[PDB]
């Protein structure tokens, strides 16, 4: 899960540009062609305030960074791994909600002694 | 043909003899039952040669890394050629009237461009992805 | 016929006897009442020879690991075959009249695409998952 | 007839007797009140034929464990063979006039599809559901 | 009749008098005004046998434990013989004209499929819910 | 008429004496100006039984407890036998020339279902509720 | 032509010999199997000229730095020239009636705009982007 | 001509000599076939004179400081000139028929304003931007 998840950040926490070149029923764009607007576009080359100007046939799109709760995998994750160790939760750097305090504390910190 | 169409490029049709030319004239005469041979030598030739050019120009290359020949080159070209000669000759006929004969094709609403508009470009669109954007590319 | 349509390929159909071809054109003209017996053998063998190359390379290959062609392979390759012969004869008729006698036929608005223009192709289009994008892959 | 359309393979077909084959073409031809009787029997036999490899290739199997020919394989095969020989004979004819006489026929506005351009495809559509996926599947 | 045409599977039809089927012959052309003389009588044979298979396969069993086939079953499969004849005449005729005489028909193209496209398919389509979908099931 | 035809199920059409049957059919052709007197007695009959059958099977019981054959039983049984015998006349006519005599009739765009599609059917419509949905149940 | 008309600019025509200016008027002369040979030499003179000039007035220069001439610059010019030889003729003919002959072409509903108002302006439009706007720039 | 129609301004043309004039006149005349030779010399010299003034009037200045006059200047005054010489003609023929003789043009739904209405108009269109709004401007 945790490889899962490193793998998940790479490819969906971040947004990436998606320059798509040509009208919509117009003249097909073919490699070489791609090859030079990807040169104007390029995210190496690109600075935090680049102004962009085209024709209408040229549409600069966003694969979003789209949402998954990785932070309550990881929650999971440590919960079943702490639980099936013996160690309380809170080993593992995850807090849990109403366990912190009270006689619900003193059990758990009672079991682990 | 020896030389096929597909083997010859817009420099090597100047280069090939009469003979050479005549038997790729030949073969695209055969995709009309008219032969369209009310059309002289040196419009065919004019159609062949332009349909070489339109081939390594406008339909040559790669999209995601396939061709954008998917088809034969061979037909194609003929194909290609084919449509020009029927655009020389005034366009794709939709009604022919006669000695009281007449005949109606079932040719209309094909499209706007160029390829659409006659028989032998819808053909040679088949060929060619039908003009659609397939292309891909990606930053390193 | 002894060598099928669907085991010849390009090179194949090149390499045939006359007598060889002549029976897969015999076949081809009985898929027409006319048997197009005014067009002549050479357009016969270059329709053909073209729906075998247009079989081979636009209509081959797999999609989600199904074959394309999922029709009968022959039947394919006689009808499109025969919806060549009838676009090198001018398109399919939608009105005919001669000394008095006329017919229409039910033919038009099938479509902008060429196997749609004419019978033989939309017959040809049902062999072949009428052109649809049912292709799938997975990363591993 | 003895040996039943339904209980026919093409290859099964082209082992039959002249007199075997005659009986079904006999029984397609009681399809039409002309019977095509100006359509030669190659044609005929070549019709029949192709829809009995159509049949096996296009329109067998299952959808949701359900056959695919739903309705009854003797009609379903038989008026596929008569939509071929119309389409044979050059389409469904919407309007025919002769020496005076006319006549016009409601056919038109069936749809673009194959089955749907002539009487005979509306009925044997019946039979395969009407082309719709009713196709079920699951993982265990 | 003395056996109904209801009473009669397909096996029965083809284990009938030569009496027996005429007398269901005679009705089926009590619904014409013509009573499609210049048909033969194995086309008329051939329609009430199609009529009588598409009966127990096509518009047989349950719908949420309805039967599919609601109304009188002997006039559904006259209506049903009845449209398979006129479908064999041609179609249903929207105009006719003679030695000066016409009429046109209320026919106006009722829809795209089998049933609709004659006025006796219309009749038909009425005594099996009109087409519709009207099942359902529980699990239990 | 003494046994009226709403008093009239289609086993007692069949038992009626020739005299019975008659008043009923000539109450039926009062309904044409024509009468249409060049049909035979024979389709009249059969035309009068289908009415009587389909009244029994397909427009009767209730809805929300109410009759679904709301007008009177008479008039709604001689209307559907007269839309009958116009549908074995080959339908509702449009339009008739003659020796130069024309009359153009305000028929057309009825709809597309069976008893939208003449005249006489239009009017048993509007004793069935004009074929609408009103029924209505509960659970206990 | 040994000076092709794409080595050739406005001024560059103007200073030709007669006989070349003549091989490329000849060479537009082939796109037609009428040859315009009713027009006289000025006219295509002023034809190819006014092509010369268009093109490299108005289909010059770069979008994305990708070329917009993106075919072939001799068959480009040589279509230009043709759609305006077709233009100062009156423009695309659709119907031709004669001494009772009669043709129609597949022509109409291309579009509002100037080149594609002809079956040449057409063919010219795939080789210039069919006057896409496919440029971008950055900022530095 | 010598001074060429993009060098002369209206105050020019007025200036010039007859010879000058008739130069600039005979190089309009080269635009159509029929060289409209039954309009008079004074409705070309209008004309001509109108398309200067219109240039130096509407076709003028700049947007986002690009010419709005980006095509050839010469060709472009010279089509304005033909454009209008066809509408003191009455405008543009669809339809023209004579003995027997008869043409139609691709002409129709060319669009509502003024140089959308003929040939030479649509022509012009392409020099000057056609007719788009592509001006900007900054605060300082
Ligand atoms: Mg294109």
């Amino acid at each position: 899960n945790e490889a899962a998840i490193n793998q998940a950040i790479e490819l969906h926490g971040f947004p990436q540009r998606h320059v798509k070149v040509g009208k919509e029923d117009g003249a097909p764009v073919r490699d070489n062609d791609l090859r030079r607007v990807r040169t104007i576009f390029d995210p190496r080359t690109t600075d935090a305030n680049t102004a962009y100007f085209t024709g209408q046939d040229v549409d600069v799109e966003t694969l979003e960074a789209h949402n998954f709760d990785y932070s309550a995998i990881h929650e999971m994750d440590m919960r079943n791994l702490t639980t099936a160790l013996g160690l309380p939760l809170e080993a593992g750097n995850v807090g849990a909600d109403g366990l912190g305090s009270g006689k619900p504390a003193e059990l758990r910190f009672a079991l682990l002694k | 043909p020896d030389p096929s169409i597909d083997e010859v490029s817009k420099s090597d049709w100047d280069a090939l003899t009469t003979q050479e030319q005549d038997d790729i004239i030949s073969q695209v005469e055969n995709l009309s039952s008219t032969g369209w041979v009310n059309t002289s030598r040196e419009r065919k030739a004019e159609a062949i040669r332009s349909a070489i050019a339109e081939r390594d120009t406008l339909y040559s290359g790669n999209m995601s890394r396939l061709p954008t020949l998917d088809g034969d080159a061979e037909y194609f070209t003929l194909y290609l050629s084919a449509h020009k000669i029927q655009l020389f000759e005034g366009g794709e006929a939709q009604s022919e009237s006669g000695e009281g004969g007449s005949v109606s094709y079932s040719t209309g609403g094909g499209g706007e461009k160029d390829l659409q508009k006659t028989r032998y470009g819808r053909m040679a669109l088949e060929y060619v992805w039908e003009d659609n954007s397939i292309a891909a590319l990606r930053t390193y």
